[PDB]
RNA sequence: UAAGGGCAGACGGUGGAUGCCUAGGCUCUCGGAGGCGAAGAAGGACGUGAUAAGCUGCGAAAAGCUGCGGGAAUCGGCACA
RNA sequence: UACCGUGAGGGAAAGGUGAAAAGAACCUCGAAAGAGGAGUGCAAUAGACCCUGAACCCGUCUGCCUACAAGCGGUAGGA
RNA sequence: UGAGGGUAGGGGUGAAAGGCUAAUCAAACUUGGAGAUAGCUCGUACUCCCCGAAAUGCAUUUAGGUGCAGCCUGUUGGAU
RNA sequence: AUUGACCGAUGGAGUGAGGGCAUGGGUGCUAAGGUCCAUGUCCGAGAGGAGAAGAAUCCGGACCACCGGCUAAGGUCCCG
RNA sequence: AUAGUAUAUCGGUAGGGGAGCAUUCCAGCGACGUAGAAGGGAAAAGGGCGACUUUUUCUGGAGUUUCUGGAAAAGCAAAUGUAGGUAUAAGUAACGAUAAAGGGGGCGAGAACCCCCCUCGCCGAAAGACCAAGGUUUCCUGAUCAACGCUAAUCGGAUCAGGGUUAGUCGGGGCCUAAGGAUAAGCCGAAUGGCGAUUCCGAUGGAAGAACCGGUUAAUAUUCCGGUACUGAUAC
RNA sequence: GUCUCAACCGCGAUCUCGGUGAAAUUGUAGUAUCGGUGAAGAUGCCGAUUACCCGCAACGGGACGAAAAGACCCCGUGAA
């Protein structure tokens, strides 16, 4: 018998091009160029994955870096403070009290210092 | 400028007509091929 | 000489934002109340800056 | 089985509402008429026949013959002749019809082809 | 660059454009208008107007030089006799141009040309 | 703000894919048969209709003529008016 | 077969309205092409290139963004 | 210079240029042998999981090919 | 001591254009991002981090997810 | 992967191995469909993972399908790959000899271009007239402007219909032969066949049979008509 | 007027408007500059610099611009 899969061939590049829309010109719809410009941005979001870890991490340190100058003292040394006091307090939780809490921050402080 | 075909009716028909291939065994060998075809036309001389 | 490559929809429609069709420049035949263009005799009464020019039967 | 009918039915109580004149198949290229149709669009219909008479492009002697078509289908969808300053283009649109392919001869032998090409217009009118 | 180059040479060789506008002063004493294009109308202007005003001094010379430039014996009775009357108190201005509209085969633009003493609605 | 442009949606245009379908193909099985022609063949030309380009049938007796067997109300081919 | 070749020879494309033509009398705008209606029909967005009617490509409308801004046009955040 | 004839493919014809022989000539065109052969170039389409090289030696009318070894992998039996 | 890494039989292969760096050398001019061998290593077939941006230099071998933590090379005035 | 939850392991090109999805059709047990099948648009949800699956709604208007097993025309992104369609360059090149046009009337919905008239310009050992070859109705007239005409077109060598070509002498043919061709008797030769007369065929040539001027149609004219001639047969 | 050494004039093309309307080429593009870096000569990488959005005319430095699977050169246990 003659086995032509002319439905199931064609649904499956109409599945991709609904993940292709809102991109610049015929990035979003010639097929092609649809399918090319998808796949390199599967690539981008298992790197920038990682990289959010990193990026998250940089801001909670910059924010209780401004939080602890603030009280007389640098990032550096508040960290080495809190680690000599067993305190295991994560940054997420400690820049989240930086900018939103700031008396239960100055209470971490006022323990340290 | 001129071309490579200037016709002449007399010399078409001594060249390739009907009676010039039926004068040989090749010419005949032709038309037997050209029936076995199904061709509508079957020498020069049928076109005019 | 030729075109290393083919304009997307953007570049071309950018262009084409020069190609318009010009307005023609109109007024109203105080004989007649039509239409006529600015400058010229009225087509339908004939008439031009008060006075009749083209009597037409 | 009566679906068909029944969303027939519908289809033609809302045209019942609607003002609108077809050009089907005009034999020029849709590009130029569309020029035409930017000028009058949404303009009074009084002075967009005015402005259509005395166009210097070619393509707006037909549209003109189209737009009095479409006031004249609204008088008959209204039962009342129309006033004046009253009427005015709300939608116009030009689509490309099938295309007429062509041979023209090219030095050397070769041959290129001529498209000769086609439109579609549609005017609505409103009040 | 055409610094002060005083005359129109509509699209055509010098014998050429000299002869049309010898067939068009024909046309337009004879006929009293006529419709032409306004480029070729003011063309016309600067070449009849003068030609009218050597019919002022009815002598065998001004006839003659006027025949030299239409060469046509029928303009030639027509100027010299019943347009000459019209004219006679005039000081310049004969001819009148007026602009009409286009054509539909090139979209040029259109007017007429006439003499004005033969215009009574405009007077 | 938008001369213009971008993205999304709604409704259309063009084009003729897809689904469904068949009037034609393809491979074989079983049985028969294996020629036509000087009594002019195969293949053609020209004709042939109330109307008649082209096919089909036919041959100046020219969409046809005569018998015998069958069959029973429509018929003057495709094919209309 | 059309078509190409002096000739031997080479050699295409092209299926589908509807159950039934019931294949759209008549009116309106137009010089008439085209349409809007009316009528037939289960259906006319089945109207003759007529079953269904995708993509590339092409319009109109609505919402948000856009005239100090510079790189494969996305990706991860974010008013 | 017109008309009509004649010479046909390893053949013709050539005041000789390998020129010309139907816009094709250091061997015309058409069909067939025929899907010639091409150690060469290009191309080879659904999914997930486990393992994972080589570009060395020898020989070769061999050197950008191949045979055997070396290095990978499946199954099976031994310990090494 | 060692996650088992070795061998035999038998089914299936690919490879037989290598390259950089360090060390020992020949050749060259103690030239070459040169060339020919040997011993390791990495790229080839290897992403991540530092070096402004670099196939093989320094650190380090990616089952998937996380808006958790500790470190390597290298850093801690601002862009960062 | 090993042991039966524990320990180890899970970057990969050539390449080896394992396990699956979709497609067309068949067998079996069975289901769905005008109270709406397949296909097409939109949306939502699933899967150790994935190839993919399911549901809802619009269109559509007649077929479709679960599971177990069976068989393949069993899956595309690239081959200067093929067909069909549609883009870009772009409203760009170009509209085919620089002999040239202007005006007034006309028919007409519509005129730079069509018809008539006046003027202008070009050819005139030709761009005028008559034949041959070749073409084959393009010739004249009415209707038509979709396509064709490199623009428009009321016009056309365009579409449809009707009409139009008249010979004793013209040109052929009937007669004759040239180059060459086909043969007879004969000769040669695996076959197919190759040669071969004073015979026949074959004009581009030779004929002892003979016509010229004029006029008439929208379209024929030594052909019809007028005038004036000529050449064969045949009967008295 | 070949040149020193060019100047001016006429028509056709050219430019603008009306009518008709192709082609070569084309992975997608919001396509600036400098030096560096790099398959060793960068619109697209790094660091700086400059730049409101969109056309038209005109000229050819670059896109190792288009065209044609380099004829030179070497290779094939190729061909004529
Ligand atoms: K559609
Ligand atoms: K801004
Ligand atoms: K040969
Ligand atoms: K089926
Ligand atoms: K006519
Ligand atoms: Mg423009
Ligand atoms: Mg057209
Ligand atoms: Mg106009
Ligand atoms: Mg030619
Ligand atoms: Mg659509
Ligand atoms: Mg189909
Ligand atoms: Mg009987
Ligand atoms: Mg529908
Ligand atoms: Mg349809
Ligand atoms: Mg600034
Ligand atoms: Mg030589
Ligand atoms: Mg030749
Ligand atoms: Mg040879
Ligand atoms: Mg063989
Ligand atoms: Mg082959
Ligand atoms: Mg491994
Ligand atoms: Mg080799
Ligand atoms: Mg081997
Ligand atoms: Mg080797
Ligand atoms: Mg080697
Ligand atoms: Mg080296
Ligand atoms: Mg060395
Ligand atoms: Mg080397
Ligand atoms: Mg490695
Ligand atoms: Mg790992
Ligand atoms: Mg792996
Ligand atoms: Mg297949
Ligand atoms: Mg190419
Ligand atoms: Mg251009
Ligand atoms: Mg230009
Ligand atoms: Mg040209
Ligand atoms: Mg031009
Ligand atoms: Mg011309
Ligand atoms: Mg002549
Ligand atoms: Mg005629
Ligand atoms: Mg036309
Ligand atoms: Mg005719
Ligand atoms: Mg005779
Ligand atoms: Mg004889
Ligand atoms: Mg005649
Ligand atoms: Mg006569
Ligand atoms: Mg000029
Ligand atoms: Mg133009
Ligand atoms: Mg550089
Ligand atoms: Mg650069
Ligand atoms: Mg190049
Ligand atoms: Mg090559
Ligand atoms: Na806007
Ligand atoms: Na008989
Ligand atoms: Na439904
Ligand atoms: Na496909
Ligand atoms: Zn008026």
């Amino acid at each position: 018998p003659r086995s032509v899969n002319h439905v199931a061939s064609r649904a499956k590049r109409k599945r991709i091009l609904k993940l292709t829309r809102g991109y610049f010109g015929a990035r979003k719809n010639v097929w092609t160029v649809a399918k090319n410009t998808w796949e390199k941005g599967l690539t981008y979001a298992y790197r920038d994955r990682k990289s959010k870890k990193r990026n998250f991490r940089a801001l909670w340190i910059q924010r209780i870096n401004a939080a602890a100058r603030l009280e007389g003292m640098s990032y550096s040394r508040l960290m080495g403070a809190l680690h000599a006091n067993g305190i295991e307090i994560n940054r997420k939780v400690l820049a989240d009290l930086a900018m939103n809490h700031p008396e239960a921050f100055r209470a971490i402080v006022a323990k340290v210092k | 400028m001129k071309r490579t075909y200037q016709p002449s009716n007399r010399k078409r028909l001594n060249k390739h007509g009907f009676r010039s291939r039926m004068a040989t065994a090749n010419g005949r060998r032709v038309l037997a091929a050209r029936r076995a075809k199904g061709r509508a036309k079957l020498t020069v001389s049928d076109e005019f | 000489a030729h075109p290393k490559r083919r304009q997307s929809k953007t570049r071309t429609a950018k262009r084409r934002t020069h190609d318009k069709a010009v307005m023609p420049t109109l007024a109203k035949c105080p004989n007649c109340g039509a239409w006529h263009i600015y400058h010229t005799v009225c087509g339908d009464c004939g008439y031009y800056r008060g006075k009749l020019a083209i009597e037409k039967e | 089985g009566a679906r068909k009918h029944n969303s027939a039915e519908a289809r033609k109580e809302a045209l019942k509402q609607m003002y609108f004149a077809k050009l089907r198949n005009v034999p020029t290229s849709p590009r130029k008429m569309r020029l035409v149709a930017d000028m009058i669009r949404g303009m009074e219909v009084n002075r967009a026949l005015g402005v259509l008479k005395f166009s210097n492009k070619e393509a707006s002697a037909r549209v003109e013959k189209l737009l009095r078509s479409a006031v004249a289908n609204w008088e008959e969808k209204n039962e009342r002749k129309a006033e004046e300053g009253e009427l005015f283009v709300s939608r116009i649109c030009v689509d490309g019809a099938s295309t007429l392919k062509r041979l023209r001869p090219a030095p050397q032998g070769r041959g290129y082809r001529i498209r000769k090409r086609s439109n579609h217009v549609t005017i609505y009118v409103d009040t | 660059m055409r610094h002060n180059k005083k005359f129109n040479h509509l699209g055509r060789k010098a014998a050429h454009r000299k002869a049309m506008l010898s067939n068009m002063a024909a046309s337009l004493i004879l006929h009293k208008r006529i419709f032409t294009t306004v480029a070729k109308a003011k063309a016309l202007r600067i070449y009849v107007e003068p030609l009218l005003t050597k019919t002022k001094e009815d002598t065998t010379h001004s006839r003659r030089i006027a025949f030299s430039y239409l060469q046509n014996k029928y303009a030639l009775k027509e100027l010299f006799g019943d347009v000459a009357a019209k004219i006679a108190d005039r000081p310049g201005g004969y001819t009148r141009i007026l602009k009409t509209g286009y054509r539909l085969g090139d979209n040029a633009a259109m007017c007429f040309i006439e003499l004005v003493d033969y215009n009574e609605n405009m007077l």
